[PDB]
């Protein structure tokens, strides 16, 4: 699945750079120019989500009490609550990925850095597996860039 | 077309006209409907988006709605400037394609009637030199936009060589049309009395000429 | 000024190929899905093809699958349509339309470009004077393909002009344009029609000189 691959690449890249605190310059080897644009939009939108819901994100992180691999494995049951109500839109998808970045940031500080990759594939799992048809209909990562374009 | 619309719609000034758009569960049933207005001789323009939203510049008179697999465009306060072709469009999930409706031609009837201004032109000398003769009959400033054009050569009705244009809209909401009579230069020389007769609303306006200029 | 301008339309033989181009201006082209929509003269809108911002998602109408290829050059703000194996049914005005990211509405459309799929040859028009307030005109005879453009006195005469639609005789178009001016077509106060037929690079001026009739 090229979409699973491309989404995993973008998401894993965004979560890894968020835990690090500094943005990379090296190229994306699968995603392409679509992935470059997708990651750039995700950086602008995702950071504007993380700031606008900073208190709510801090509270959710505290309440979740993530400290080990079992907690990271169970986080998939929390991820589905973003789609639980039958609502699917780019606004929900960005929030799902922005919080993923917040968790990844927490996992790095609490020295559980090896659990970031498992989390990134879990976000991609819930996205690409439960919402494939909608993503493809919405023109995947191109539609994502087109939807959030402001001008 | 996948989306169906009445081919035509009509109303009088100030009346509320409704244009329906019928689809399926995978197009209108799954997606938002957009409307396009195409004024005579122009490119289409966005009229309604997201079922009932108006872009900047579209007056309050236009409203849209959606229910089940159908959509509707409502034009309150019909005006002669609303005369256009209206199209609905929706993305279709099962086709992976945009589907446009067949289009609805809107006519605004009951405005004050105007007789056609008829002008008849003989062939030019330059054209006669090519051994051809064209008579041109211009018909402008008529409402409603329906005319009948008959040609007469020496009092006898012409049956061949005539071509009339379909009525076209003027800027002032009136209509215009054009008629042509093509003869050989010899046939133009052989006859003297030429007449273009324009019938509008049980009333006929005639313009004639003699080749003996 | 956010614009779209189509190019490349013209006369092509059945079974032939043609490439249409569409230039985008005043916006960030690489952040929009784009579309081709066509319209056979006197007929409805028919969506042709769609291409996402990074060319990852491409769609075609069934009527064009395997013959048309859409692509875009984001570095050149350009959208293309490579049309191959062209048939009579592909004769239409082809429009370029920008699609809104958040609603999928086609908010910006180009003016369109006409594609004529015919075996008939490119024929320049013959412009003849139409001489009888006074109504003057010029007859634009036997050209192919469409379109032609008519102006009066290089565009300085726009009030009272009536350019009628064309009629199609055998495989040649004829159209006329009329102008109503005040009751004095004086030799010093000239009336000239300017006719352009881009398909045959014809640019003709025709001074309308009346005769005592
Ligand atoms: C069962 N429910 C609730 C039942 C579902 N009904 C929801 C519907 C909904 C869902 C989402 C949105 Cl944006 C708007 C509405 C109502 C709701 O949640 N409203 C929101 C309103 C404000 C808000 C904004 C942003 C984020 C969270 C908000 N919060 C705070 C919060 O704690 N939300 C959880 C649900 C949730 C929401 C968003 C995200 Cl990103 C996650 C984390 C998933 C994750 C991602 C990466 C790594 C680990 C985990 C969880 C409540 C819960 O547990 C609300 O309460």
């Amino acid at each position: 699945d090229d979409l699973y691959r491309q989404s995993l690449e973008i998401i894993s890249r965004y979560l890894r750079e968020q835990a690090t605190g500094s943005k990379d310059s090296k190229p994306l080897g699968e995603a392409g120019a679509a992935g470059r644009r997708a990651l750039e939009t995700l950086r602008r939108v995702g950071d504007g989500v993380q700031r606008n819901h900073e208190t709510a994100f801090q509270g959710m992180l505290r309440k979740l009490d993530i400290k080990n691999e079992d907690d990271v494995k169970s986080l998939s049951r929390v991820m589905i609550h973003v789609f639980s109500d039958g609502v699917t839109n780019w606004g929900r998808i960005v929030t799902l990925i922005s919080f993923g970045a917040f968790v990844a940031k927490h996992l790095k500080t609490i020295n559980q850095e090896s659990c970031i990759e498992p989390l990134a594939e879990s976000i991609t799992d819930v996205l690409v597996r439960t919402k494939r048809d909608w993503l493809v209909k919405q023109r995947g990562w191109d539609g994502f860039v087109e939807f959030f374009h402001v001008e | 077309s996948v989306l169906t619309q009445p081919p035509s719609a009509s109303g009088t000034p100030g009346q509320r006209v409704t244009i329906s758009c019928s689809g399926s569960s995978s197009n209108i049933g799954s997606n938002t409907v957009n409307w396009y207005q195409q004024l005579p001789g122009t490119a289409p323009k966005l009229l309604i988006y997201s079922n009932n939203q108006r872009p900047s510049g579209v007056p309050d008179r236009f409203s849209g709605s959606k229910s089940g697999t159908s959509a509707s465009l409502a034009i309150s306060g019909l005006q002669s400037e609303d005369e256009a072709d209206y199209y609905c469009a929706a993305w279709d999930d099962s086709l992976n394609a945009w589907v446009f409706g067949g289009g609805t031609k809107l006519t605004v009837l009951g405005q004050p009637k105007s007789s056609p201004s008829v002008t008849l032109f003989p062939p030019s000398s330059e054209e006669l030199e090519t051994n051809k003769a064209t008579l041109v009959c211009t018909i402008t400033d008529f409402y409603p936009g329906v005319v009948t054009v008959d040609w007469k050569v020496d009092g006898t009705p012409v049956t061949q060589g005539m071509e009339t244009t379909q009525p076209s809209k003027q800027s002032n909401n009136k209509y215009m049309a054009s008629s042509y009579l093509t003869l050989t230069a010899r046939a133009w020389e052989r006859h003297s009395s030429y007449s273009c007769q324009v019938t509008h609303e049980g009333h006929t306006v005639e313009k004639s000429l003699s080749r003996a200029d | 000024q956010v614009t779209l301008k189509e190019s490349g339309g013209g006369l092509v033989k059945p079974g032939g190929s043609l490439r249409l181009s569409c230039a985008a201006s005043g916006f960030t082209f690489s952040s929009y899905s784009m579309n081709w929509v066509r319209q056979a003269p006197g007929k409805g809108l028919e969506w042709v093809s769609s291409i996402s911002s990074s060319s990852s998602y491409i769609y075609y109408a069934d009527s064009v699958k395997g013959r048309f290829t859409i692509s875009r050059d984001n570095a050149k703000n350009s959208l293309y349509l490579q049309m191959n194996s062209l048939r009579a049914e592909d004769t239409a005005v082809y429009y370029c339309a920008r699609q809104v990211g958040a609603t999928w509405a086609f908010d910006i459309w180009g003016q369109g470009t006409l594609v004529t799929v015919s075996a008939a040859k490119t024929t320049p028009p013959s412009v003849y004077p139409l001489a009888p307030m006074v109504t003057l005109g010029c007859l634009v005879k036997g050209y192919f393909p469409e379109p032609v453009t008519v102006t009066w006195n290089s565009g300085s005469l726009s009030s009272g002009v009536h350019t009628f639609p064309a009629v199609l005789q055998s495989d040649l178009y004829t159209l006329s344009s009329s102008v109503t001016v005040p009751s004095s077509p004086r030799p010093s106060e000239t009336v000239t029609c300017n006719v352009a037929h881009p398909a045959s690079s014809t640019k003709v001026d025709k001074k309308i000189v009346p005769r005592d009739c």
